[PDB]
């Protein structure tokens, strides 16, 4: 498949499919759903390797949201790409003020 | 509107990090979500009404949510 | 013995940990079900779209919480106050 | 009991046959 | 609108013995078509200012770096160019 | 550009008042913003829907999405009625 | 014209092209730019008619920027429509916090 | 006599009647020219653009430091100070 | 950056309404207003060289501003 | 005079308040 070539797991037909139907420009060059299939495999594998880390530092054998919400807000680049972004049931990311802890 | 307790919100702001609460601060929460789901509901309503439909879906609230700067993950 | 501060924290803990809604579901539910019906009369919701918005809304809250929690510290207090939440709010565009 | 109230004439399900539960699972394919 | 199979596929390749539950599943799919949306609205945009009828992978490339922040960026970038070339190598 | 009909609507509204050149390119970004973020919600809304084509109906919906109160009730009560004297 | 056909004097046929020109669907109906056009001639007469207000209320014959800022900034309505918008050498809204002033 | 509240106030009147520019033209143009020849070395600018960021500059300052005020009085303060900015910056999400 | 001088950056503060000014705000406005100036300019440059030019226009900045939710009016 | 230099190599204006009119 076109992915198979491209080394990626994410399909680029599908991606090509979107790009025609979205209404995003007249023509889609060749190029353009094998790098863009790329990069959300890309950010899909970020975000899970993190979630990974944090759930089998919980010993968790499953992601579950809480360990995306926790990946994606202890990395400062992911916490500012998913800025306006709810995760439902991700909870928020354990944290209390130093002034309010006994000195 | 009375329905959202106190030992709710006083939960909601503890998750915040909120070590003490005024007691003037559970109306005033009560206030703020009424305004918060009447902007969304508007919203969604008007999603739901334009697809000439009578039932508010979740997607017609991912989309009231995300046409306010909220987008919400979960339930697409 | 009273100690309110350990009391306090400890529950910060408890539900900085835990990611179930805190809100309980039939009174978000009626609340949901009033303002909606107010804007039409004959209009449903599925559940799920129930839930969307109890998930937003709680979210929204947290967030306005822990920005409140800075401006009564800015103002060199523990206990939040209305005016915490105004300014939180002013300053974020509502 | 902390769940919605499905006989609510306010909510229409989709489904409408099966009550929806809150609970998570594995995803598999 | 769906890519779960492909997220499960990526998930298997980085962390082979976890496994992921389905309502996080669902929070994968929501990030996937965000950034998908994002990042063709922006290269749409881009094409648009250029008069250009046309979104290749210059205008994705461009779109990225002005949607991702830093670091997250080059390397996206590094992985979509190794990609196009890959595509079309012995 | 729309200067010319920024001008000949402030002919109808102010008669004795003239528009210095930098307030009119204020009111051609305004034009073209206003435009661009109709339009974009109007395709957002046919999306949603699998409509191919964009009506009336999307851009009214829009103007409810993205204007506040009042300034919505009479946009549309304009457009509506632009619309139905354009077919006769 | 098009335009006056609908009543109106913004430009019906060039909001048309616009429109399919700008990868927004792939078709585009004769009412759109009809109604799209009378919204944004609506909108301009809403700012214009207020602006003329504030150069008249400063005895000026000629709106500048600073007139469509005072404009825009004392309307709660279009206020919140352009709450994100800056117009160049428009100027802040005279106010001062009640705190800083002679009790 | 040393009036320094009626001379802030009358400097407030004075600058918010007027819509010049308040950094000096020349100034703001080698900033502008400093960084953006640390990005590209060969890199131009249009005068138009420099002062299109000119105002953009100056209006984000502006109001950046009208949220710092409402911080500063928040804390009963008349006085702007650096937590003042900083506080406002967190709350609208810098 | 210290071309921005005291009086330059106390008159911004006074058409911000404020009363008063310690002498730390100074550095602390230059800071803040490098780090506008180059996220602004970095997204500037970027639309300038995706087209392939070397000079950056007031276009391009007004949709450097946009991009990040600053819209400008009166540059096209 | 508060004005910005166009002499500067810096600046490029080779591609580029009155009351308008028609
Ligand atoms: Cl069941």
């Amino acid at each position: 498949t076109r992915s198979s070539r491209a080394g990626l797991q994410f399909p680029v037909g599908r991606v090509h499919r979107l790009l025609r139907k979205g209404n995003y420009a007249e023509r889609v060059g060749a190029g353009a759903p094998v790098y863009l299939a790329a990069v959300l495999e890309y950010l899909t594998a970020e975000i899970l390797e993190l979630a990974g880390n944090a759930a089998r530092d919980n010993k968790k054998t499953r992601i579950i949201p809480r360990h995306l919400q926790l990946a994606v807000r202890n990395d400062e680049e992911l916490n500012k790409l998913l800025g306006r972004v709810t995760i439902a049931q991700g909870g928020v990311l354990p944290n209390i003020q130093s002034v309010l802890l006994p000195k | 509107i009375q329905g959202i307790t106190k030992p709710a919100i006083r939960r909601l702001a503890r998750r915040g990090g909120v070590k003490r609460i005024s007691g003037l601060i559970y109306e005033e929460t009560r206030g703020v979500l009424k305004v918060f789901l009447e902007n969304v509901i508007r919203d969604a309503v008007t999603y739901t009404e334009h697809a000439k439909r009578k039932t508010v879906t979740a997607m017609d609230v991912v989309y009231a949510l995300k046409r306010q700067g909220r987008t919400l993950y979960g339930f697409g | 013995r009273y100690r309110p501060g350990t009391v306090a924290l400890r529950e910060i803990r408890r539900y900085q940990k835990s990611t179930e809604l805190l809100i309980r579901k039939l009174p978000f539910q009626r609340l949901v079900r009033e303002i909606a019906q107010d804007f039409k009369t004959d209009l449903r919701f599925q559940s799920s779209a129930v839930m969307a918005l109890q998930e937003a809304s709680e979210a929204y809250l947290v967030a306005l919480f822990e920005d409140t929690n800075l401006c009564a510290i800015h103002a060199k207090r523990v206990t939040i106050m209305p005016k915490d939440i105004q300014l939180a709010r002013r300053i974020r565009g509502e | 009991p902390n769940e919605y109230d499905l006989n609510d004439s306010f909510l229409d399900d989709e489904e409408e046959d099966y009550e929806p539960t809150d609970e998570d699972s594995d995803w598999e394919p | 609108e769906s890519y779960a199979i492909y997220v499960y596929k990526v998930l298997k390749q980085v962390h082979p013995d976890t496994g992921i539950s389905s309502k996080a599943m669902s929070i994968m799919n929501s990030f996937v078509n965000d950034v998908f949306e994002r990042i063709a609205g922006e290269a749409s945009r881009l094409a648009h200012y250029n008069k250009r009828s046309t979104i290749t992978s210059r205008e994705i490339q461009t779109a990225v770096r002005l949607l991702l922040p830093g670091e997250l960026a080059k390397h996206a970038v590094s992985e979509g160019t190794k990609a196009v070339t890959k595509y079309t190598s012995a």
